[PDB]
């Protein structure tokens, strides 16, 4: 066996939030065709899950603007994918 | 022709920048009033016509009224803009 | 796939939230099978479907922008071996011998990922945040698309302590065991350092010499071509041109990862 | 070889050109050869220049100068856009005498000078859209700049009513004109002359 | 470069062809020379411009507006109209079991009867055959195709599809035989157009109609004059209309649902 | 930067570590790096002929190797100074890549100002699969542009159908515009007919020459509405 | 749940730059060369630091000279340049 | 009726854009605003004073090289020629 990082941004600046930030990413190049048309966690909220200290505003803003879009996919048109990794922010 | 490259400098950015702000409205008013004041004697029958303006001017605040983002640009675009060697 | 729909009813104008689905049929399926267009390049390719080490070739080079050098103004003069003239204010680079340095390039890699290889492509200048992903995507490597923290080789037991390692098999296979606080704490040096634009991460550069570390970069007609262990004559700047070379080098990984992946199974 | 690969380069395919980017000087002909992208490669940020076009730049269409320069930046102008005037040219399909096309319909060991259309035209003068051409409405100078090309406006009787009606925005106002016809001056400059319908 | 698609088990056409429809000749000055010598065509008008990047098809629609490259926008269509125009008179037998396919074309697909149904007002299909044969002799003056098309409304029309128009986007349908003096009323339609058109894309979007063809039916010379012959035009369009292929056609309806 | 040392010579040094006790285990690459030995030289190595122009980099004109008195009537014996200058640094000189197909490139462009206007795909597709016969000046894949002119004279030198480079070119010149002709021609007949065949359109190179325009006077008209006005306050 | 100076130093590499702790507690000798008190004119007062340069290298084939610093005591600045220099080991020809 | 600073009037000849007829526009033309310069011996005019008259700021005064931007050679033969003239009776 062999010990290794789990995520693949291990050795970036914040690692745990650039990889929550890829997940939406993909989800969003994903279902980038569907059409388009509130309660997301705080930053504080935010930094416990993903980077702590190493969490930056812009990071943050980068974050919100990732799942705002995403949410406003047509509701009718929506998966239980993105809804599901909608669900923790 | 046209051609002045500079030597390398801890940064290029701007002095004070200025952005340009009318003089003190105020401080046009009053002027005048001495620009007429001068001549016509004090309160001058035409002045009327004149301290109506400096009036409020004072009032609540006796001086009416009591930026720029180039640094950053300098800071950012010189290392890219001065033509220095490579290294 | 369509959980949320309710197909309009009988006569119900088509219901513009599955009209599009008709499109969606109308394209994977009829599409446009009647004319299509060929021999076109799509900024699409490379990064998923790239050249074999071997399959590589001067013209494919000179299309991926991989020749066009900096300007016969700004050329650390360390290059007068990888030049291969100037044109335009631009030196044009010896893309013979960046073959031959890619060609070198790719084996390094595969070798390593074949030795449970621990890759971690770098690259900062914008649009390499896919292209650098994707690459590890393959090689099972690691990437970093933003700034290179400075200190994250030398200084790792303090950058890189708070992320967590994984005990990974020779298939890759998460171990799902424990690993101890002092075991989980300690340095994860990678095995072979790729950058893409050396131009500006020296700090990454300078610490892996002194991190003991093999490098593999894309030196230009600036860049000094010995801050590196396998230095790649290519073009910087333009992306088609980088995403070529890395996708040659992340090939090379894939086969190699293949055919690591494939000793397990004899046994 | 390497040279022959660069011989047939779209890079080269271009010529080279450092006429200013701004040109205030009077413009009739172009000054630069504008580099069309594929939307793809707009996202995909590239645009076949020395470095990558920043992705503040929006077009498809670029013009550049200096593939790199020692600012460590490429020389180029977004604003490429000449595929407008010409196209226009088209939409008031009118054709030009070109002097006398002595044996070859332009005619004339360098034919630098009197160059011919210019590309502005490759159709047989006479055709039948002319039906009196097509009033192609344009913006009155006072002279009318039509599809990007001015001509002098022309009426039965002086209408002063009309240019008072937009005033001051006889520019912005745009009137159709049943264009008379266009000409190539040595210089590539084409005149033409419009039918201000007041 | 564009590469005139592959027709399937051509090695039969090479020589043989669709039974009844043509033997080999046909597609020999159609798929085999006309389809490429526009396909081409396009492919040398495609040169150093970004539409070619994209398929025709994709172009078809792009060079909407812009008219000054209808020239292109025609031929694009042409080429587009063909490939379905070949599905449909596609032999498309089944394989395997090795034995040559016992041809259980699906005839009429259980959808497609209430689709003409509604489509006609409760009028059979097989009537619209002839109907169609009807329209195609007074909505032609010289080339065009046959298309049966779906509509947002669910109406499954057919479409006085004429030269090349195109089959879906409506301002450029190429129905209207402007050689031919219309009556005021087409003209109404024409009125109604220039203003529907003129505010769909006045907020940067041509209409956005969902006219999807269906059943085409070249009515260019190479279609009827090539072989069959002159008076043949309809008649040509008999055998076609007789027999097509269904399982395209089953496949060229929104009959289910997906994500 | 100089030459640095510490760059590839990773192997010797972690060997070194490897024999002693630093380190106890092998990084896993030590191998790849053994099997491909990085390239050290660095040397400035030196060039000696042009890759272009064929000229040639390193000859002296003995002048033996001579004997018509120059054009300037004279029969020079004694090497002359430049002919003595030591050139060692011209044959590391890069050489220019000078072409006359360039300079035929832009004459075309220049006697004809509009195809620089016209869009060009300088994108290169697989350059690699791009062989063209061009005794025609078009090709599949390859769209027109006075770069096919170019490439087009050259068979025309090659070959040598014609004779000298500007003979050649205006063949192929006259042979451009019939081609530019017919297009033009081309491009009216799609409309005219389409015109006159159930064709609407939404917006022709007219509509954005106003729409565009018209916009623009929507910012102007409120400049001047600021400009001229407050120069009356700033005059009064 | 939770020489012998040396014992640390090497520990502390050991989890970090991968020398292998062993070596650097029983095949390394750290011998100091310049012991000497170094001081900052801070305003905040003369402020003292001790620079501390020691050799340490397996008398067989690998040498490695380390400095140091340190304004609470000159032996913490010998543990940071013991550490420096088992970091800077290199062979001698 | 107009103010002139507010309107571009490109002469029919050119080729007027969208932009062009903006006012972005004209404050960048304001912004990107001779037989001597030629190349004819500015010192053979030792005399013709009328022909010295041209570069100089009207007061006896010669330009600095950022206006007259003539050759070094030429503007320091037109200074000459203009020191000369002072001798030369005329000018």
């Amino acid at each position: 066996r062999r010990i290794v990082p789990k995520l693949a941004t291990f050795y970036s600046a914040n690692p745990n939030h650039e990889d929550r930030i890829n997940r939406l990413e993909r989800l969003l190049r994903k279902y980038i065709k569907l059409p388009s048309q509130a309660p997301w966690i705080s930053f504080d909220e935010y930094a416990l899950i993903g980077g702590g200290t190493k969490l930056k505003p812009t990071q943050y803003t980068q974050l919100l603007y990732m799942l705002n879009k995403l949410h406003n996919i047509d509701p009718q048109l929506t998966n239980d994918e993105i809804t599901s990794e909608l669900s923790q922010y | 022709p046209p051609v002045y490259r500079l030597p390398p400098l801890p940064r290029l950015k701007v002095k004070k920048p200025i952005i340009r702000q009318e003089a003190n409205k105020c401080l046009v008013l009053m002027s005048n009033l001495l620009q007429c004041w001068s001549s016509y004697g004090h309160m001058s029958p035409k002045c009327a016509g004149l301290v109506t303006e400096l009036k409020s001017c004072t009032s609540e605040s006796a001086l009416g009224k009591r930026k720029s983002n180039i640094n950053y640009h300098a800071a950012r675009l010189y290392d890219r803009i001065n033509g220095k060697p490579h290294d | 796939p369509y959980p949320n729909l309710i197909p309009s009813a009988n006569d119900k104008p088509y219901s513009s939230q599955e009209l599009f689905l008709r499109q969606l049929n109308h394209s994977m399926r009829t599409a446009k099978l009647g004319a299509t267009i060929s021999k076109v390049y799509y900024p699409h390719k490379d990064i998923f479907y790239p050249p074999l080490p071997e399959n590589i070739t001067v013209e494919s080079l000179m299309s991926a922008g991989v020749h066009l050098g900096q300007s016969t103004s700004l050329w650390r003069s360390s290059t007068q071996s990888y030049i291969y003239g100037e044109y335009k204010g631009i030196h044009i680079i010896d893309l013979n011998q960046t073959l031959s340095y890619l060609k070198r390039a790719a084996k390094v890699v595969e070798g390593v990922s074949e030795s449970g290889g621990i890759i971690l492509f770098l690259g900062t200048r914008q649009g390499q945040k896919r292209g650098l992903e994707e690459a590890a995507k393959k090689t099972h490597g690691y990437y970093v698309s933003t700034r290179w923290i400075p200190g994250t080789l030398t200084n790792s037991t303090e950058i890189s302590g708070i992320w967590e390692k994984q005990e990974i098999d020779s298939n890759d296979n998460p171990t799902e065991r424990a690993l101890s606080p002092n075991e989980t704490s300690k340095q994860v040096k990678p095995d072979l350092l790729v950058v893409l634009n050396p131009t500006e991460n020296r700090n990454a550069l300078l610490e892996a010499i002194k991190s003991r570390v093999p490098t593999i970069a894309i030196i230009d007609t600036d860049s000094e071509p010995s801050l590196v262990t396998y230095p790649i004559p290519g073009n910087d700047d333009s992306l088609r041109s980088v995403n070529f070379l890395l996708g040659v080098l992340a090939r090379a990984g894939q086969r190699g990862l293949q055919n690591r992946l494939a000793r397990n199974n004899e046994k | 070889t390497l040279a022959e690969l660069l011989g047939r380069s779209r890079i080269a395919q271009v010529a080279n050109n450092h006429k200013p980017l701004t040109y205030t000087g009077k413009k009739f002909h172009p000054t630069h050869q504008i580099i069309e992208t594929k939307p793809s490669t707009l996202y995909r940020q590239e645009w076949g220049l020395k470095s990558a076009i920043p992705s503040k730049i929006k077009s498809r269409y670029l013009v550049y100068n200096d593939l790199d320069t020692l600012e460590r930046i490429t020389t180029f102008e977004p604003r490429g856009g000449t595929q407008w005037n010409r196209l226009r040219f088209q939409e008031m399909g009118v054709p030009i005498v070109s002097n006398i096309g002595r044996q070859n319909p332009f005619f004339k060991k360098f034919n630098t000078e009197i160059i011919g259309t210019g590309g502005l035209s490759y159709s047989l003068p006479g055709k039948l859209k002319v039906i009196q051409r097509t009033v192609v409405p344009g913006r009155i100078l006072n002279l009318a700049a039509i599809g990007g090309f001015v001509a002098d406006v022309v009426f039965f009787q002086s209408p002063p009513s009309s240019f008072n009606s937009m005033g001051d925005f006889i520019r912005m106002k745009t009137f159709l004109f049943e264009i008379l016809e266009a000409s190539m001056e040595k210089n590539g400059s084409v005149s033409m002359h419009a039918r201000l319908l007041e | 470069i564009h590469v005139v698609p592959k027709l399937p088990n051509s090695k039969a056409l090479l020589q043989n062809g669709v039974p009844n429809i043509l033997s080999s000749s046909g597609f020999k000055t159609v798929w085999f020379d006309y389809q490429r010598y526009l396909c081409d065509k396009l492919t040398l008008a495609t040169a150093g411009q970004s539409l070619e990047s994209y398929y025709p098809f994709h172009i078809l629609l792009k060079t909407a507006g812009n008219p000054l490259q209808s020239n292109i926008f025609n031929l694009a269509s042409s080429i587009h109209n063909n490939h379905l125009f070949v599905e449909n008179i596609l032999p498309s037998a089944v394989e395997h079991g090795t034995n040559s396919n016992a041809v259980v074309k699906t005839e009429p697909s259980r959808l497609f009867l209430s689709k003409i149904k509604d489509s006609f007002n409760g009028s059979d299909w097989e009537v619209v055959k002839e109907e169609m044969i009807y329209r195609a002799e007074n909505e032609v003056l010289g080339q065009g195709w046959l298309f049966l098309v779906e509509n947002n409304e669910k109406k499954l029309f057919i479409l006085t599809s004429n030269n090349n128009g195109t089959p879906y986007y409506f301002p450029r349908n190429q129905s209207f035989d402007l050689n031919s003096a219309i009556s005021i009323d087409e003209f109404a339609t024409l009125k109604q157009m220039k203003e529907l058109i003129g505010k769909s894309t006045k907020l940067n979007g041509k209409v956005q109609d969902w006219t999807m063809p269906i059943i085409c039916v070249n009515l260019w010379d190479h279609a009827y004059l090539h072989d069959y012959g002159v008076g043949n035009r309809s008649k040509y369009v008999k055998n076609v209309l007789d027999n097509l292929n269904w399982s395209v056609v089953n496949n060229r309806i929104f009959s289910g649902i997906s994500k | 930067m100089k030459i640095q040392t510490n760059a590839v010579n990773v192997l010797q040094r972690t060997s070194a570590y490897l024999k002693s006790g630093l380190l106890k285990e092998t990084p896993a690459w030590y191998n790849v790096v053994a099997s491909i030995p990085p390239s050290t030289k660095f040397t400035r190595e030196p060039r000696f002929k042009n890759p272009s122009n064929g000229h040639i980099i390193g000859k002296l004109v003995d002048v033996t190797e001579q004997p018509h008195a120059n054009n300037k009537g004279l029969y020079k014996t004694r090497p002359n100074s430049s002919d003595k200058r030591v050139g060692v640094k011209r044959l590391y000189r890069p050489p220019k890549l000078t072409y006359v197909e360039d300079r035929l490139r832009s004459l075309f462009y220049k006697q004809h100002p509009w195809e620089l206007s016209r869009p060009k795909i300088l994108v290169e597709n697989e350059i690699g699969d791009e062989n063209y016969d061009w005794s025609h000046m078009l090709q599949i894949g390859r769209p027109l542009d006075g770069e096919s002119v170019i490439q087009r004279t050259m068979y025309l030198i090659k070959t040598k159908q014609y004779g000298d480079m500007v003979e050649a070119y205006d063949h192929a010149r006259y042979e451009f515009y019939a081609l530019r002709m017919q297009e033009e021609t081309e491009q009216q007949v799609a409309l005219e007919e389409a015109e006159m065949f159930g064709s609407l359109f939404g917006v022709s190179a007219i509509e954005h020459g106003i729409q565009k325009e018209q916009e623009v006077l929507d910012v102007w008209e409120k400049k001047v509405v600021e400009e001229t006005e407050l120069m009356a306050a700033r005059t009064s | 749940l939770p020489k012998s100076k040396s014992a640390d130093v090497a520990a502390g590499l050991h989890k970090q730059t991968g020398v292998d702790p062993d070596y650097i507690t029983r095949k390394l000798t750290m011998k100091p060369l310049v012991m000497k008190r170094v001081s900052n004119q801070t305003g905040k007062g003369k402020i003292a630091s001790f620079y501390a340069l020691v050799v340490v290298g397996d008398k067989n084939g690998m040498v490695g000279l380390g400095e140091g610093k340190s304004r609470e005591e000159m032996s913490k600045a010998i543990f940071k340049a013991h550490w420096d220099a088992v970091r800077n080991l290199k062979e001698i020809p | 009726k107009i103010d002139q600073s507010l309107s571009k009037k490109l002469p029919k000849g050119t080729i007027y854009d969208p932009f062009d007829f903006s006012m972005g526009r004209i404050h960048l033309d304001r912004k990107y605003q001779d037989i001597m310069k030629s190349g004819a011996n500015p010192l053979e005019f030792y005399a013709r004073p009328r022909i010295l008259s041209r570069y100089v700021t009207s007061t006896g005064r010669i330009q600095h090289r950022d206006i007259t931007g003539l050759s070094a050679k030429n503007q320091r033969r037109l200074s000459k020629a203009i020191r000369r003239c002072q001798a030369i009776g005329l000018m």
